[PDB]
């Protein structure tokens, strides 16, 4: 009976140390999902603001007509 | 990663140039300004995108035509070089006095695009073989850039001179000076001329006034399914050079036939449901190719097809099998299985169906034959040869120019007669 309670305490002991690593890792894998959405939305912003930026400068270069005094 | 610059030169080159840039426009989505609504076009400030291309001629008035015509501002004035004078039906002036001093610049704007690219699959040239401006021309730069890039492949879209409805007197001369020429820095002389076009657009579509716009809008569409099977995916996909090697046995019978598919009127149109065998059987007609030469008068070396759309790959390869085997004596014995097929993904604009089929055949040396009578017959009695020999040029090279004429017409008798 002494053998089966110190075995037992071994199984929830290592059973429980393995769920904790897991969940330390799933933890990690969302730090990373986290930290990919930096560069998903920083891109997308400079890209719309070079849009919006070239597009202003366009727009003031084609407005140069003629003076006709 | 496998772009292609688009050189041309002369009238005829432009026109087609313009109408082959406006129809790529039309089928990836662009509008005349350049948005959306990197293989050809280059991606520019301001979400535009321009054309890969150069524009080169002689005289400035094609300058006006691809100014005046639609999707005209597609292009960059970086790419606008041009003369003064014009050929006017002079081949030496478009290749050793007045159009060398233009060829150098051109050369800049060439590296000036080359470069540009990083894996570039090779060129493309678009021009006439009568006209002295295009002819002559594109002929020195052909020189050039087989000389600077000999690893890329050179395809040229030449329109040859209309054998029978002339409409210049001096064609021959400027032809033969031409092919001589071409026949030893080019990859793919896909031929056309006016007469097949006409051919076809009076007795296939009954038109009513068929202007230069719409003999250039059908090689438009042709140019455009040669290599469309590159510019989108496939189930079976093919390039630039799946086709030279296919095409091609050995480096000098590398002068094709062009057909496209499908094409009717509006009456005929009611009618016949469009199904690939359909399309076989409207391909491998005889008068539906862009080459005043009925291909059952000579043998097919060798014929790849690419199709465009959705369907049964299993319906392409047993049409193609089918009328390989039955038409045994029209193709060629010493090799087996001489026929090739490609599938894409994705068709023209609202045409479920579309059939490009190019053909390396032994059928066209007739063209060559008889333009190289026109000439002996032009050149026993010197006529109109001052012209020519006032420009450094002598009377060596047009002899030598027919000769090798003749001598790449006997490697295809030759090789044509050839048995196992
Ligand atoms: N399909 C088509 N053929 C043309 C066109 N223009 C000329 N051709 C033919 O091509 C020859 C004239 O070549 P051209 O370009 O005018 O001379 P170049 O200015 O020296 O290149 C003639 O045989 C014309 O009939 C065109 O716009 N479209």
């Amino acid at each position: 009976t002494q053998t089966l309670e110190l075995n037992r305490m071994r199984g929830m002991l290592e059973d429980d140390f393995n769920r904790k690593k897991a969940s330390i890792r799933q933890a990690v894998k969302e730090e990373n999902q986290q930290l990919d959405k930096q560069k998903r939305d920083l891109e997308k912003q400079s890209n719309n603001e070079k849009l919006n930026y070239e597009r202003t400068e366009i727009d003031m270069v084609k407005t140069r007509g003629q003076k006709r005094p | 990663m496998r772009e292609i610059v688009h050189i041309q030169g002369g009238q005829c080159g432009n026109q087609i140039g313009a109408k082959f840039w406006e129809v790529i426009s039309d089928e990836h989505g662009i509008d005349p300004t350049g948005t959306y609504h990197n293989v050809y076009y280059n991606e520019a400030t301001g979400g535009r995108y321009v054309p890969r291309a150069i524009l080169m001629d002689l005289e400035p008035g094609t300058m006006d035509s691809v100014r005046a015509g639609p999707f005209g501002q597609l292009f960059r004035p970086d790419n606008f070089v041009f003369g003064q004078t014009g050929a006017g039906n002079n081949w030496a002036k478009g290749h050793y006095t007045e159009g060398a001093e233009l060829i150098d610049s051109v050369l800049d704007v060439v590296r000036k695009e080359a470069e540009g690219c990083d894996c570039l699959q090779g060129f493309q040239i678009t021009h006439s073989l009568g006209g002295g401006t295009g002819s002559g021309m594109g002929t020195l730069l052909i020189s050039k850039v087989r000389e600077e890039y000999p690893d890329r492949i050179m395809e040229t879209f030449s329109v040859v001179p209309s054998p029978k409805v002339s409409d210049t007197v001096v064609e021959p001369y400027n032809a033969t000076l031409s092919v001589h020429q071409l026949v030893e820095n080019a990859d793919e002389c896909m031929v056309i001329d006016n007469e097949a076009l006409y051919d076809i657009c009076f007795r296939t579509l009954k038109l009513t006034t068929p202007t230069y716009g719409d003999l250039n809008h059908l090689v438009s569409a042709a140019m455009s399914g040669v290599t469309c099977c590159l510019r989108f995916p496939g189930q079976l996909n093919s390039d630039l050079r799946k086709l030279a090697v296919n095409l091609i046995p050995f480096p000098r019978l590398h002068f094709f036939m062009i057909g496209f598919a499908p094409l009717t009127s509006r009456g005929s149109q009611q009618y016949r449901a469009l199904t690939v065998p359909e399309l076989t059987q409207q391909m491998f007609d005889a008068k539906n190719m862009m080459c005043a030469a009925d291909p059952r008068h000579g043998r097919y070396l060798t014929a790849s097809a690419l199709f465009r759309g959705r369907m049964s790959t299993k319906e392409v390869d047993e049409q193609m099998l089918n009328v390989q085997n039955k038409n045994s004596s029209y193709f060629v014995e010493w090799i087996p299985n001489n026929i090739k097929s490609s599938i894409c993904d994705i068709p023209p604009k609202g045409l479920k169906m579309a059939v490009t089929f190019v053909g390396n055949s032994t059928a066209i040396q007739e063209m060559f034959k008889r333009v190289a009578e026109q000439f002996t017959a032009m050149f026993r009695r010197k006529a109109f040869l001052h012209w020519y020999t006032g420009e450094g040029m002598d009377e060596m090279e047009f002899t030598e120019a027919e000769s090798n004429m003749n001598d790449l017409v006997s490697e295809y008798q030759q090789y044509q007669d050839a048995t196992a």
